[PDB]
């Protein structure tokens, strides 16, 4: 023969799927996609760091948004 | 001066009038050359913003790396540069170590981009057409031929108005119309 | 092995004609002219695959110096009857002026 | 010109009877050249000499003076019935044996 | 040398190349002429700018129009917006700007759709 | 584990500020190549390398691999005339 | 596009002769008898460079078994002679 | 606009090509990273590839990223995964019968930001431009046999991988209201990375979810589970009738269906590289269950 | 037997099974193509029996 | 008063640029020189295939028998305690003629006096003293130039260096010495 056949779903089937519906509603489990929040986002020598970083950060990102003349995120 | 002899030679092997080491191989004007660059001082800026950007991703993989602030200007600078348009993908930060650079900067000038975009056949033909205003970037005729395009801005590129050209495209599709 | 191997071991085997039949229909394909057609096929699909991407993946604003001198295809409409999807070529052949066809025809 | 072209074809001409130095370049006509003809060896005159039914104009005119051109001509047709061996001519009978 | 003017026309399928030259007054629609064409319950709306704009408009110039595709009523649609453009684009090019503005006022001021062709895209609605 | 990086990378780590008694290492501390803003990554950068050449690495990214060669004998001339002045003043 | 329209420069040429006609066929002639037998000839070189390479590929091969037995016997004589 | 998603389609194809080139590369960083973490055995190819540990030192932090599960990878769905709502679509053949509009009926019925168009005569790649221009972020397709429907094909946009699946074992509404509240989406046996493609292109169909109280809050329930690479739905309401019992009901269509292609690019690109089909007239095509 | 409407990746053939009853008996089956083709019996073609 | 000249349009500024001549390497310029003057000089170089050569079987090489003797194998025949003339005559029957080159020599004499009693028998002045005219003094490009030029001589070695070298040349006998007597590879007489 050539390929699969598809089955005829049957009674013990259908029910078995009903229990799959049981376990995973009672046993409460779902893939529902959930809503992530769109805007998501020494130990002194580490935050100067940190925050000399972000000071570059400023200076780079305007001169990049300067470049392409405002046409940025 | 001629070729000089075998002893003039080894009494002088440091010297040529030509290449410097201080001419840095003149990868300058390599560059110049390729992208049609008509001032190498226009060369020279776009150098040292490789340089203060590339030194950012440097002092960026100095922090330890399971912060915070690495973990978010890894993705600011990575997503900035590529929907620039400068880089390529957005996955690796060794491409900024080692992928950004100021022929990345003069390729995405604008007649590289739209003689990439087959707006013209070369650099040359591209630079002379916008500089006798045939182009606009968006709505407004652009003149200029250093005009950096960004990556959304290489879509709303195409011939202005009243186009010697444009009439010259539809001519040839022969399909234009005097409306 | 092959010196393990009979010379029975090594006889070609026949290919079968049609029957007399279907020889009005032809030559009965075994494997090498399906491959031939195949493989054509497969090229042709490649090349019009190709085609495709270019006629989707073009630029509309586009612009070339050729276009100054030559003709382009056309539509239907530009064309009517005389209308294939390609561009023409030059045969060689020009108007030929007044002067010179005078020496073209003291020499006749 | 048609003479340089037997010259770089001289191994189709003695048909399998003399081969020759294979000397494929993409140009054959050489920069500089001179149409001669031999005059006289002072030993040999009674059968190493063309006669003037065969003193001829050109090589070609030469080749085609000698044997062997209905041999070129048999050749050549076994060529052409190899090359119209299913090609336009085999599918009209074909279709003509179909739908008759 | 020559006073030449090309415009096109649509609608669904049918298209119209329409050449407008310095004439005597002709109209010809593949060939015949325009009071041939298009199957007589429409030849109105081939008039309609010819009878709006005045022949006096009309009898300088010549029209030739091609027609491919479509039904009959897409090619009507497709005539009448080549004759219009056709005028138009001729007062345009040739005699001054100040006509060219009185006939599209003309044209608009009845129907614009003998300038712009506006097809139908669908509505998928919310 | 830990403890092979502590006695293998004791000379970088006590070579960047990390004892204030001894006089090489609290001058290191305020030299001025551990005062500048970035210093932790670049030693944690000696010491990755450090980590890699013991898991069986035979070259260094740090080092220079190509110099003028007077350039070159004048730093290993320097460092051997120094361990040799060392050496001649541990006989105290 | 092939003409339909016989020029004037195609009605005007000579009608040439039988001496010329013949060293024309005799041209043609001898030229696809040249190329059929170039055909041949680059035919039966190809085989032969597609056998030459196949057995240079089995006897790089057998190069690369030497490299592999050769190594594995060394590492096992400094292999052991480390320890 | 053309111009841009025509450019994002391109764009897109050089990312993921240059994952492809970069999966070696990365490999090599991974074992770099673990190897120095866990113990003194590491490969000398590795330990000697000198661009290896400057480009890793650059890029250790993304791998921690991938690792802790940080960073959401490049797809035709994490662009705008959870926070928009998708709509979609359904559509049918070109001139389709009372069964096969019923069907529409009840499908469009199962998701709730699901519009329905009455199909008409309308060109294909004008489809694909009037989803394309208002934004419905998912269509589906149908097809039939004689109304007893034989096919839907789900293709969402601006490039998203088309699904092409036909369809057997359908059971429509019987005789006689169905709520329509954000439902539950359970997926059993998507054992295989294309299970898993199949599970990302259904469970980015329907609307997402606050994450607050999605465990007790909503009554409706759907259901796609595959035996032997034929997955099925079934759409069920329930009331959730003790802390320890619940009751179910059939409200729709019993719906089994057969995946015969995964193309990625929409419906018009019938010219686009295919990611999976179905390998009948292969000789050891019908033992498998995923690829 | 043998091909008697060919379309592109289906075709009707013939001159094979006598009868629908016996189309459905074998109506799942493999058929195969000397060309090395294969293939599969899909369903019975109702008038020409 | 006149209309003025027009400027030009898409003018960039003179910069040197790659492929020049002054900026360019003199090596390459070398390299340039030497493909135009083998491009000019249209030369097909075919080597004849040598003169008595029956598919890998020199018949040219015949008693007295000639032999580049080299440096490995002074040493290791005098290591070896085998004298030369008698030994060589010995394995091959034949009356021989040892040949010594100046490279061979050479090399020899750069070995420092460890090796006085394999310099002094090697400057045995019965034998034809080959003198050599090339920069190197090295004595195994000088072997196997001279055995591929000419293809009469038997090469005397040890080395597998060598003597896997000149086991791709066909036609050429590989004298050696197995610690009691000499050997031959290929010359297949006795
Ligand atoms: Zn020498």
């Amino acid at each position: 023969h050539v390929g699969k056949p598809v089955p005829v779903v049957t009674e013990e089937v259908s029910e078995s799927i009903e229990e799959l519906i049981k376990r995973r509603i009672l046993a409460g489990e779902f893939d529902e996609v959930l809503r992530r929040r769109p805007d998501m986002f020494a130990d002194e020598k580490l935050r100067r760091d940190e925050e000399e970083i972000k000071r570059m950060w400023k200076e780079i990102s305007a001169k990049l948004d300067a470049l392409s003349s405002w046409h940025y995120k | 001066v001629r070729k000089l002899k075998y002893h003039e030679q080894k009494l002088l092997k440091k010297h040529d009038f030509i290449n410097y080491k201080s001419d840095n191989n003149h990868r300058d004007h390599d560059v110049i050359r390729r992208y049609m660059i008509q001032k190498p001082e226009d060369y020279h800026k776009y150098n040292r913003l490789c340089g203060s950007l590339r030194q950012f991703a440097h002092r960026l993989s100095l922090l330890p790396p399971d912060n915070e602030v690495r973990r978010k200007h890894e993705t600011l600078l990575l997503d900035k540069l590529y929907d620039m348009g400068i880089l390529s993908t957005k996955a690796k930060l060794s491409a900024v170590e080692h992928n950004v650079t100021v022929s990345a900067f003069a390729r995405r000038r604008l007649p590289v981009v739209m003689t990439r975009l087959r707006m013209a056949e070369t650099v040359q033909a591209a630079t002379k057409l916008i500089e006798q205003g045939h182009v606009r970037v968006g709505v407004e005729e652009v003149r200029d031929p250093a005009f950096l395009v960004t990556r959304n801005m290489e879509d709303f590129v195409t011939w202005t108005v009243g186009s010697k050209i444009k009439q010259n495209i539809m001519k040839y599709r022969d399909k234009l119309d005097d409306f | 092995m092959s010196s393990l191997r009979h010379a029975i071991q090594r006889r070609a085997h026949k290919e079968r004609a049609q029957p007399l039949e279907r020889q009005r229909l032809g030559i009965l394909e075994k494997k090498k002219d399906y491959r031939l057609r195949a493989r054509d096929y497969k090229k042709k699909q490649a090349v019009l695959k190709s085609l495709r991407q270019k006629a989707a993946e073009r630029n509309e604003d586009e612009f070339y110096f050729g276009m100054m001198s030559r003709k382009g295809p056309g539509s239907a409409l530009t064309r009517g009857k005389g209308f294939t999807g390609t561009v023409d070529g030059d045969r060689g052949n020009k108007a030929l002026s007044v002067e010179t066809v005078r020496l073209l025809k003291t020499q006749d | 010109k048609r003479d340089l072209q037997l010259l770089r074809m001289r191994d189709v001409v003695a048909m399998g009877k003399q081969f020759f130095k294979k000397d494929n370049r993409k140009d054959f006509v050489p920069e500089y050249c001179q149409v001669g003809t031999i005059i006289a060896g002072a030993t040999d005159g009674v059968s190493g000499r063309l006669t003037r039914k065969e003193r001829k104009r050109t090589i070609v005119e030469e080749v085609l003076s000698s044997d062997s051109v209905s041999k070129y001509k048999r050749k050549y047709h076994e060529i052409q019935e190899h090359k119209k061996s299913g090609r336009k001519g085999y599918y009209k009978k074909l279709m003509a044996a179909r739908k008759r | 040398s020559v006073q030449a003017v090309q415009v096109f026309g649509k609608k669904k399928n049918a298209t119209a190349v329409a050449r407008c030259v310095q004439g005597k007054g002709l109209i010809k629609v593949n060939g015949k002429p325009l009071k041939l064409f298009a199957p007589e319950i429409l030849r109105a709306k081939l008039y309609e700018p010819i009878l709006i704009l005045g022949t006096d408009k009309f009898a300088d110039v010549d029209i030739r129009i091609r027609v491919a595709g479509g039904g009959h009523t897409s090619q009507v649609y497709a005539v009448r917006q080549a004759i219009a453009k056709s005028i138009v684009a001729y007062y345009a090019k040739y005699v001054d700007e100040h006509s060219k503005n009185l006939l599209k006022q003309e044209l608009i001021q009845f129907d614009r759709s003998l300038l712009v062709a506006d097809p139908r895209r669908c509505e998928p609605k919310k | 584990l830990a403890l092979q990086r502590l006695i293998a990378e004791s000379h970088i780590l006590s070579e960047a500020g990390a004892n204030p008694s001894h006089w090489q290492s609290s001058h290191a501390a305020t030299t001025g190549t551990n005062t500048r803003a970035f210093a932790t990554g670049r030693i944690a950068k000696k010491t990755t390398d450090m980590r890699i050449q013991a898991l069986g690495a035979k070259e260094s990214i740090l080092t220079q691999q190509k110099m003028p060669m007077n350039m070159r004998k004048g730093i290993v001339k320097h460092q051997e005339e120094k361990e040799k002045k060392r050496r001649q003043e541990a006989r105290e | 596009k092939p003409q339909k329209k016989e020029t004037y420069m195609q009605k005007r040429a000579v009608v040439v002769g039988r001496e010329e006609r013949k060293l024309r066929d005799l041209m043609q002639k001898l030229t696809t008898i040249r190329k059929e037998k170039i055909a041949k000839r680059k035919a039966k070189k190809e085989a032969q460079r597609e056998k030459l390479k196949k057995e240079l590929a089995e006897i790089e091969e057998r190069r690369r078994e030497k490299q592999k037995k050769e190594k594995k016997e060394f590492w096992e004589r400094e292999g052991k002679k480390r320890k | 606009m053309l111009r841009k998603q025509a450019r994002q389609r391109r764009d897109y194809l050089y990312r993921r090509a240059l994952l492809l080139r970069d999966a070696e590369i990365a490999e090599k960083r991974a074992k770099l990273r673990a190897a120095l973490a866990s113990g003194k055995p590491l490969d000398p190819k590795i330990a000697n590839d000198k661009e290896l540990r400057k480009d890793f030192d650059y890029d250790v932090s993304r791998d921690i990223a991938k690792e802790q599960g940080e960073i959401d990878i490049d797809d035709e769905y994490s662009e705008l995964s959870g926070i928009v709502d998708p709509r979609v679509l359904v559509t049918t053949s070109r001139d389709p019968s009372s069964r096969l509009m019923a069907f529409s009926k009840e499908i469009r019925l199962m998701f709730p930001t699901a519009i329905r168009l009455n199909r008409g005569n309308l060109i294909l790649p004008d489809l694909v431009m009037s989803a394309q221009r208002e934004r419905l972020s998912d269509i589906i397709l149908l097809h039939e046999h004689r109304g007893t429907p034989t096919a839907i094909t789900i293709s969402h946009f601006p490039h998203g991988p088309t699904l092409m699946a036909s369809l057997h074992n359908v059971v429509l509404r019987a005789d006689i209201t169905v709520s329509e509240s954000y439902p539950h989406l359970i997926f059993e046996g998507f054992r295989t990375p294309l299970g898993q493609r199949v599970v990302k292109i259904l469970k980015h169909l329907f609307p997402p979810r606050d994450p607050t109280n999605n465990a007790k809050s909503g009554n409706r329930v759907i259901t796609f589970v595959n035996q032997d690479d034929c997955i099925e739905v079934r759409h069920h309401v329930y009331v959730r009738t003790n802390y320890n019992s619940v009751e179910l009901s059939e409200v729709g269509p019993r719906f089994t269906m057969r995946p015969f292609s995964i193309t990625m690019g929409t419906l018009e690109n019938k010219d686009a590289d295919v990611e999976w089909h179905l390998s009948q007239y292969t000789r050891t095509g019908r033992k498998k269950n995923y690829f | 037997g043998t091909p008697w409407k060919i379309f592109k990746n289906t075709a009707f053939i013939k001159d094979m099974f006598n009868s629908s009853l016996e189309i459905a008996k074998f109506e799942g089956a493999a058929i195969r193509t000397v060309s090395g083709i294969r293939g599969q019996i899909k369903r019975a073609l109702s008038k020409p029996e | 008063g006149v209309a003025k000249r027009t400027r030009k349009f898409a003018t960039v500024k003179r910069i040197i640029g790659k492929q020049d001549e002054r900026r360019k390497a003199e090596a390459v310029k070398k390299a340039e020189e030497e493909k135009r003057k083998k491009e000019k000089q249209a030369i097909r170089e075919v080597p004849q295939m040598p003169s008595s050569m029956f598919f890998e079987h020199n018949e040219a090489l015949v008693p007295p028998y000639n032999v580049l003797v080299d440096t490995n194998f002074l040493s290791r025949t005098v290591g070896a305690k085998l004298p030369l003339l008698e030994s060589a005559m010995d394995c091959l029957y034949a009356s021989v003629n040892i040949i010594i080159t100046s490279c061979v020599m050479a090399e020899l004499e750069k070995l420092g006096p460890r090796y006085r009693v394999a310099l002094m028998i090697a400057r045995d002045e019965r034998w034809q003293r080959l003198t050599c005219d090339h920069k190197g003094t090295y004595a195994d490009d000088c072997i196997v130039d001279r055995v591929q030029k000419h293809r009469i001589y038997i090469v005397a070695t040890n080395d597998r260096d060598l003597k896997r070298r000149i086991r791709k040349i066909p036609g050429v006998p590989i004298m050696s010495v197995q610690k009691g007597k000499y050997a031959i590879e290929r010359l297949p007489g006795a």
